[PDB]
């Protein structure tokens, strides 16, 4: 019974571990986890937490590039919100539809 | 290597036991007599008394109890504390001991060499005195320090004074 | 009071294999210089004491057979002599027991 | 002669092993000897031992482990006999311990063993650049406070004397040598091979010649433990670990007409007779003094 | 139970599939009976489609033994020396074919708990994280409270 | 509450059960060698030269009236028996029995040697390893004498033939732990023995079986063992004093 | 008494299992095992590797000298005549030596083509590692060369395993083309370098000396060791990062528990970068040319 | 019942080829159905484990237990058999490799209590097994030193891997 | 709390202890050497010494005669006490008895046993523990130290 319950809980435990590692790496790059995730999503980068943690551990340059992209998207979003102008559009704020 | 137990009389002969006994007795007598003049060899500097000064103590022997009478007619009972052989063994600096007072180690009556450990015997050999039974530590001020090896006498206290007496009480078991 | 639960084998082993309950080794065992048998340093040798006790038993048997009563305690000194021996000038005036055995090596003439 | 001390030790060990192999090969067959035991403890025992292979230590092993632990020397019917020397013919054996009625021979054997250990530590505790040559081990009586070893140092070492730290380091090395069990094995060799085995120490060769002069067969005894080889008179203790208390007491220089010799004096007591701390200190103070016993 | 049984990491035999793919099934030995009712499926398999399997897989030696046995068995020996013994007792021809194809497809490694669903050698391209991989350097390499 | 132990192994045979056996014991041999051969004092210096040994051995065999009547009795009890080819058969039986003891073949050993020979060669060797080989035979075995004993209580006649054999083996007896105990395997030591064979002439089958092994009292002592032996003195009670023999 | 035979048979199987677990029998040859057919095994060995061998060449390559000597001893012990056919057994000595030579040459060519900066000593070390005892024995065991190898002492000592494997290589070289044999070598020996480092198989002694010699060859004066980063120095488990600077330009950096170890690791990293055996280097090309 | 300690002494090894080190002799002996108690005899068996036979006899001679004499007799019998049957010289060159005590067959009796009650009194019997090996006793294991402890700690620190990472 | 107690409790009380002690003393006086439990012999040693002192006190002394009459249960030993034991203990002061521990009893009780013996009796001497001879290594070193001390004195 414990084997089945822990089989169910293993996915949650591993997801929590990956989230903790992503928080660690992002804070090491001067960024918070919620901001990093939401801006990576807004950049249409659909990398899950397992891949993100793998990149954080083994691909530090790639993770720093992703963090820079997330921070840039956050800055563009803040600028758009402050301006409230439709005609200024961010370079990384453009949405690409299915082709 | 199954080493067997041993003592000092195990291997000695019927004629060497008195010789060893008298040799150790003569050595102890010479060592005790060497320290009877502590103020002429190299005494430590003597400082003036201060209001917050603390003195060293003694290690005496509780002989017995005696009646005593006062000029007003009252009768008290006194305890006899005999200072048999009280010596200063080692000195410990204030910052290295407590940070408030220095520590003076004082040793009491003499015991046999043949029933002490190697470290204790070596310490007393470096010091230059026969081994003592009881060893205590006294918290004194830096101006009341005394050179180790100095003897102490019952004249350290004077008639009319109050003292603190520390000892292990009579054990009554379980 | 009755035990609430059965004590397990792990607890039992931890209790009855403790060094307090184990048998201590003795380091005061030496060989007797006379007969070569083992003995303790503070205890007389068993072999030698058995020899002396047996010889004393034989001597006592002889000196009790010499006396016809239970209350015949000698009022003088006593000397034991072996075959091929005669009382000396100092042993005269005492009581003498004679043994057919030769004088043992350990029994000093004195 | 350009020869490293390690190379000299190795070649000495090689020649000793060659001589021992020759001695063993001298007897091709295995003869049986009947050795009686004349001890007071267990009399009437008979051992059927092997000729030139079995040892009084093997006899002690047959008897009991107590015999192996206690028996220091052996009396093969006419003389002291160290435990690790193979027996030659049918005989009778009496084992001797330290606490015997007449332990003089055992005391002498322990005394030479301690002197030879001190000689070894003197030889191996000096600088390689400096010349160190052991002369002999004087036969000073046990009543003297210390056992002595005679050595000769390099000329440029004639101005300095060992200090407390050097003596304590020598004691450390001696105790390290004690810690490892190094049996004392003996060999009856001739002068013709003693000359070639030593071949370097003029004083040692003079000692060997003096020893072989009184022998009609020119037979000398060579004793060795570990990698150290030396010549000494009489038997030795079986094992090094017998020495429990060991100290290098002092060094004294004696200047003669020909050359000066350093007498290294040391003190030691076995496991079976270890003394108290104060008694040991008194004996060490005794041993610090000068002892002069040559003839 | 993972804690009760053994485990191993994901691996391939002799780097299989890297330069070329080598089938790991070395030999396949069928032991059946010519008259036992429980061996009917094995008999039909041997009659119909053992030859087709042999032609499809030329790298495996197939032995067939009709002997008086009560339970029919198949023994698959792999290049590792691993032996897998299965019972084809009272099974249809399709079940025999599926089991034989599964044995041929398997790599012969122990079927136990696999610790990770992946295995790569040197996964630390462009570096691996260490606490100094993202910390700026100061002039002279001075400590926080060190005065030069 | 009163259960007790059982199976106390005791051996106590009395004269009544030792004499109440209905059927008697049917022996296949005898207790020992009747009229035991006494070899002459000089054999070492006569084995060197063939003629001066063989001629005297044949003379001694032929001039003994007891041996002649014994061989006549054996021949009349069992035909097709000759003393000329007997040494070859005795040598073959000896070699086969020793090989059987080497290989631990108890059945064939019982067939070859008799009931007085099997124990002395198996009892103290069952827990060891033996590597016995035959290499050469310098002097062929020679029949020395023939003796016959007739017991009229059962009407049975036993005939034993003594054969002197000087030959070379290579013996190596190992321990139960696999280490050498007696001697090396490649040493071809020379041994002289007297093998005495016994046959039951009344028995219809009557196989020739080795019965005894006689060694001269003056034979050289066997090779020494590899290990050393302690022989303890008389154990003394406290009431006993050691006596030194001189 | 319980009536039944199934329980008794099952417990007999259990007893056999216990006996096998208690006293493991010495390993026996797969040929001595019942299901065996040498011709079918040879054909399957040829087929499963996708190579077209020659049957006679494979039979002559799988036979060893020890097997021939053992067969001769058995023949002389039995007392029959077998010189008519066993004399022409065609031992695999020449095939093995040809295979060894070709494998060494092919591996050397591969290494000099892939890593031009690797010195001759390094290339020879890599070739020796790839054709060494353990690698070749493992490859043969996993390729089932041991089962098909005709030799006494079924353990097949590692020299015999290497000889048989290289005899198979030589037989393939004689049957098919050198290009196909080179492809076989690449597929079954170079893959053993997967996941391995350079110095793991090279085992040099003075990395700093080798680096300074290589820099002298490449016209660089000398590398200067500088302590770049560190974390704890009075503790029992420090870490030090030591970098090597050539003309004040970083060329390598290495961590270690002590400064000397860190400097040696930095020298090894510089050597690997110079020789092209970086961990992020181009993976080996496994494609048909 | 089970009797295998007797049969463990009847195995025969093949002869050792030259160059192979000499195999030490192993001697198994045991005493069956001893009235003395199982745990009480285990105490003495543990006491005399791993030491030389002479030292074990020395301890058992002065031990006050009832089983000390039984164990001493068993050890003396084992020594005599090792000297006589097995090819073992130097009767003092044996050490006690194994020394165990097990339980045998018990006897059930009635222990009277009072108020008509009773208990099951059990008459205990034990077996003592000893195994002696020729050669000097193996050295006793020393306590782990600080250097060894630090080495193992550092090795376990270096054995770490980044779990659930790749 | 038994501080300052010199007599151990034996028997069924003080009277039983006295009776046991007097039985042991009578046996010791009769046989000149007895063996018993270590504690009982240790208790009896002092009474034996005091009895020898009372015997030395004199035959005509009424107090000593009555004490001997009480303590020696067998009345044939009082003449022995006053005419054998006391004459041979005249120059001595307190060394009348010798007490030595012997190995424990053979039966299951394993009691600690001692043997007590009047000195100078007509019995085989006990295996007394002898000290080492001066010829031993340590004793010879001590002898040499003593010789140098005497020379410097
Ligand atoms: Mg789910
Ligand atoms: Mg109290
Ligand atoms: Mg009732
Ligand atoms: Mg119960
Ligand atoms: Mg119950
Ligand atoms: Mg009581
Ligand atoms: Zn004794």
């Amino acid at each position: 019974v414990k084997c089945t319950r822990a089989r169910r809980l293993k996915k949650r435990s591993l997801r929590t571990l990956w989230i903790n590692r992503i928080t660690a790496a992002s804070q090491e790059h001067g960024l918070k986890y919620p901001a990093f995730i939401i801006n990576l999503i807004k950049c249409q980068v659909e990398l899950n937490r397992k891949v993100l943690a793998d990149l954080a551990i083994y691909e530090p340059k790639t993770f720093k590039s992703l963090a820079a992209l997330a921070k840039r998207r956050r800055e563009e979003g803040f600028a758009a919100a402050l301006g409230d102008g439709k005609e200024p559009d961010g370079i990384f704020s453009r949405v690409v539809q299915h082709r | 290597h199954g080493k067997s137990v041993t003592w000092w009389d195990e291997h000695l002969s019927e004629e060497n036991v008195p010789f060893v006994k008298q040799l150790v007795s003569d050595e102890n007598k010479a060592q005790l007599a060497s320290k009877l003049c502590p103020l002429k060899d190299e005494p430590w500097p003597i400082h003036p008394w201060e209001p917050g000064s603390s003195r060293v103590g003694l290690i005496a022997l509780k002989l017995g109890m005696m009646p005593l009478w006062t000029k007003d007619g009252q009768k008290h009972v006194v305890t006899l504390l005999q200072v048999q052989d009280c010596h200063v063994l080692k000195y410990t600096p204030k910052e290295n001991h407590n940070g408030r007072m220095a520590a003076l180690t004082v040793g009491g009556k003499t015991v046999s060499h043949f029933h002490k450990s190697a470290s204790i015997l070596e310490f007393y050999q470096e010091l230059g005195l026969p081994p003592k039974q009881k060893v205590k530590i006294f918290n004194v001020t830096e101006n009341a320090v005394i050179k180790p090896g100095t003897p102490l006498y019952a004249a350290h206290f004077r008639p009319g004074q109050y003292v603190d007496v520390t000892a292990k009480t009579i054990g009554k078991g379980f | 009071a009755a035990p609430k639960n059965r004590r397990s084998i792990e607890v039992n082993r931890c209790r009855r294999r403790n060094p307090q309950k184990l048998i201590k080794v003795k380091n005061n065992i030496d060989v007797c210089p006379e007969c070569g048998h083992l003995k303790q340093k503070h205890i007389l040798c068993g072999y030698c004491y058995e020899k002396v006790r047996k010889e004393t038993a034989e001597i006592r048997r002889q000196m009790g057979k010499q006396e016809g009563g239970p209350f015949r305690a000698p009022t003088t000194e006593t000397v034991v002599l072996y075959s091929g021996e005669t009382p000396s000038e100092q042993d005269q005036g005492k009581r003498i027991i004679e043994r057919e055995r030769k004088r043992p090596s350990w029994f000093t003439q004195n | 002669s350009q020869l490293s001390p390690t190379e000299l030790i190795e070649m000495q060990n090689d020649l000793f092993n060659k001589e021992k192999n020759r001695q063993l090969s001298l007897t091709p067959r295995t003869e049986k000897i009947e050795v009686k035991h004349v001890g007071k403890t267990d009399p009437g025992t008979v051992f059927v031992m092997n000729k030139n292979i079995s040892t009084p230590y093997s006899c002690a092993m047959h008897l009991s482990e107590w015999y192996c632990r206690k028996s220091i020397l052996a009396l093969v019917d006419g003389q002291p006999w160290d435990m690790y020397k193979p027996l030659t013919k049918s005989c009778e054996i009496k084992f001797l311990t330290f606490k015997d009625d007449d332990p003089g021979e055992v005391n002498k054997a322990y005394w030479r063993s301690c002197a030879m250990m001190m000689g070894c530590v003197i030889e191996r505790a000096f600088k390689d650049e400096y010349v160190v040559s052991l002369v002999r081990a004087p036969e000073v009586p046990v009543i003297a406070g210390a056992f002595c070893y005679d050595v000769v140092l390099d000329k440029r070492l004639d101005e300095w004397m060992p200090t407390k730290e050097n003596l304590h380091s020598f004691t450390k090395d001696a105790r390290a040598l004690i810690y490892k069990d190094l049996p004392f094995e003996t060999l009856e060799v001739e002068a013709k091979v003693a000359l070639e085995i030593f071949q370097h120490n003029k004083y040692k060769l003079d000692f060997i010649e003096e020893k072989a002069s009184q022998n009609p067969e020119r037979i000398v005894k060579l004793h060795r433990f570990g990698d150290f080889i030396d010549v000494s008179e009489g038997p030795l203790i079986p094992r090094t670990s017998i020495c429990f208390q060991y100290e290098v007491s002092a060094v004294h220089n004696l200047q003669t007409q020909s050359s000066l010799v350093r007498r290294f004096q040391g003190l030691s007591l076995p496991v079976h007779l270890r003394a108290h701390f104060t008694i040991w200190n008194k004996l060490l103070e005794r041993s610090r003094k000068m002892v002069t016993e040559d003839k | 139970t993972a804690r009760g049984t053994a485990s191993r990491f994901l691996t391939s035999v002799l780097h299989n599939g890297l330069g070329r793919y080598v089938q790991q099934l070395q030999r396949l030995s069928f032991s059946l009976s010519r008259d036992a009712p429980s061996s009917r499926g094995a008999r039909e398999f041997v009659e119909r489609e053992v030859t087709d399997f042999a032609r499809r897989n030329p790298g495996v030696v197939i032995y067939v033994n009709p002997r008086p046995c009560c339970v029919p068995r198949v023994v698959a020996e792999y290049l590792n020396g691993a032996v897998r013994e299965e019972s084809i007792h009272c099974k249809s021809v399709e079940e025999i074919a599926a089991l034989v194809q599964k044995l041929a497809d398997q790599s012969g490694l122990d079927v136990i708990r696999i610790r990770k669903p992946f295995h790569t050698d040197s996964p630390s391209i462009q570096g691996q994280w260490h606490p100094f991989t993202n910390k700026p350097t100061t002039l002279g390499g001075l400590r926080p409270r060190e005065v030069q | 509450s009163e259960k007790e132990f059982v199976e106390h192994a005791r051996k106590a045979g009395l004269v009544i059960p030792h004499e109440r056996l209905e059927r008697p014991i049917h022996l296949a041999c005898t207790a020992g060698i009747f009229d035991a051969y006494v070899p002459p004092e000089g054999d070492a210096r006569i084995s060197s030269l063939s003629k001066e040994g063989l001629a005297q051995r044949a003379e001694r065999l032929k001039k003994n009236v007891a041996s002649q009547l014994s061989i006549r009795k054996i021949r009349e009890s069992d035909p097709n028996f000759k003393i000329k080819d007997f040494p070859e058969k005795a040598k073959d039986i000896f070699i086969e029995a020793h090989l059987c003891l080497n290989n631990s073949d108890h059945d064939r050993l019982h067939t070859l040697v008799t009931e007085n020979c099997f124990p002395d060669m198996v009892w103290d060797i069952r827990y060891k390893t033996v590597r016995w080989s035959f290499v050469e035979s310098l002097e062929p075995p020679q029949v020395v004498q023939v003796r016959c004993s007739s017991l009229m209580n059962q009407g049975n006649i036993y005939g034993q033939v003594t054969v002197r054999m000087h030959t070379r083996q290579t013996l190596a007896i190992y321990d139960r732990f696999g280490r050498l105990m007696y001697g090396q395997e490649d040493v071809p030591r020379d041994v002289l023995e007297y093998v005495v064979f016994e046959k039951h002439l009344v028995d219809p089958y009557g196989s020739w079986r080795m019965h005894g092994k006689i060694i001269p009292p003056w034979a050289p002592p066997k090779q020494p063992i590899l290990k050393t032996v302690m022989i303890p003195g008389p154990q003394l009670k406290p009431w006993e004093e050691f006596e030194e023999p001189q | 008494a319980k009536k039944g035979f199934r329980a008794a048979y099952r417990f007999q199987k259990e007893l056999e299992r216990w006996r096998l677990l208690r006293c493991p029998p010495p390993p026996v040859r797969r040929s001595e095992k019942p299901n065996w057919d040498y011709h079918a095994e040879i054909q399957a060995f040829g087929h499963r590797l996708q190579e077209t061998f020659s049957l006679d060449l494979l039979k002559t390559a799988f036979v060893n000298s020890c097997y021939i000597k053992s067969e001769e001893a058995k023949r002389q012990k039995l007392g029959i005549d077998k010189e008519a056919a066993l004399l022409n057994l065609k031992d695999n000595q020449e095939l093995s030596e040809q295979g060894i030579s070709f494998s060494q040459t092919c591996l050397t060519q591969f290494f000099e083509d892939a890593f031009p900066d690797l010195p001759t000593e390094g290339v020879t070390s890599l070739v020796d590692f790839l054709t060494s005892e353990e690698v070749v024995c493992h490859v043969a065991r996993n390729l089932a060369v041991e089962q098909l190898a005709l030799s006494a002492e079924f353990p097949v000592p590692p020299p015999v395993l290497r000889q048989t494997f290289f005899a198979v290589i030589g037989a393939l070289l004689q049957s098919s083309g050198p290009e196909r044999t080179a492809l076989f070598i690449r597929d079954f020996l170079i893959t053993q370098m997967t996941g391995k480092e350079l110095f793991e198989m090279w085992t040099i002694t003075n990395p700093m000396g080798l680096l300074v010699e290589e820099l002298k060859k490449r016209k660089i004066s000398a590398p200067e060791s500088r302590l770049t980063r560190q974390s704890g120095s009075t503790t029992a488990l420090p870490v030090y990062f030591v970098g090597l600077y050539c003309d004040r330009k970083l060329i390598a950096e290495g961590p270690g528990e002590t400064v000397l170890v860190a400097e040696e690791e930095a020298a090894r990293v510089a050597l690997r970068k110079l020789f092209g055996f970086t961990e992020n280097r181009r993976p080996w090309d496994y494609s048909k040319p | 019942i089970s009797r295998k300690w007797e049969k463990k002494n009847k195995i025969v090894y093949p002869p050792q080829l030259p160059g192979e080190p000499r195999r030490p002799a192993e001697i198994y002996h045991c005493r069956r159905q001893i009235k003395y108690s199982k745990d009480k005899m285990w105490y003495l068996a543990k006491l005399i484990r791993g030491m030389s036979i002479d030292q074990a006899l020395a301890q058992l001679e002065f031990s006050d237990k009832k089983g000390a004499q039984i164990i001493k007799e068993v050890l003396l019998e084992a020594q005599d058999m090792a000297v006589r049957d097995h090819n073992v010289e130097f009767r003092s060159n044996l050490y006690v490799a194994e020394s165990t005590s097990g339980r045998g067959q018990y006897l059930k009796r009635i222990r009277y209590h009072g108020r008509g009650r009773f208990g099951i009194m059990e008459k205990v019997f034990c077996h003592y097994f000893v195994k002696l090996v020729e050669g000097p006793p193996p050295p006793r294991e020393a306590p782990k030193t600080a250097v060894a402890h630090a080495r193992e700690y550092i090795q376990e620190l270096r054995n770490r891997t980044i779990t659930h990472a790749l | 709390i038994s501080h300052g107690r010199v007599f151990r409790r034996l028997g069924l009380g003080p009277e039983s202890r006295i009776h046991l002690l007097q039985n042991l003393l009578t046996g010791l006086v009769r046989h000149e050497r007895i063996e018993a439990s270590w504690a009982r012999v240790d208790e009896l040693r002092g009474y034996a010494e005091k009895l020898i002192d009372y015997g030395k006190l004199g035959d005509t002394n009424e107090r000593a005669m009555r004490m001997a009459d009480f303590w020696l249960t067998e009345k044939d030993l009082i003449p022995k006490l006053f005419q054998v034991l006391a004459p041979r203990f005249q120059g001595q002061n307190g060394g009348y008895t010798r007490m030595l521990q012997i190995p424990n009893r053979n039966e299951q009780d394993r009691a600690k046993m001692a043997v007590i013996e009047y000195k100078g009796n007509c019995l085989p001497p006990l295996p007394l523990p002898r000290r080492d001879s001066n010829l031993t290594l340590l004793n010879q070193l001590l002898q040499g130290l003593r010789q140098d001390q005497e020379a410097s004195s």
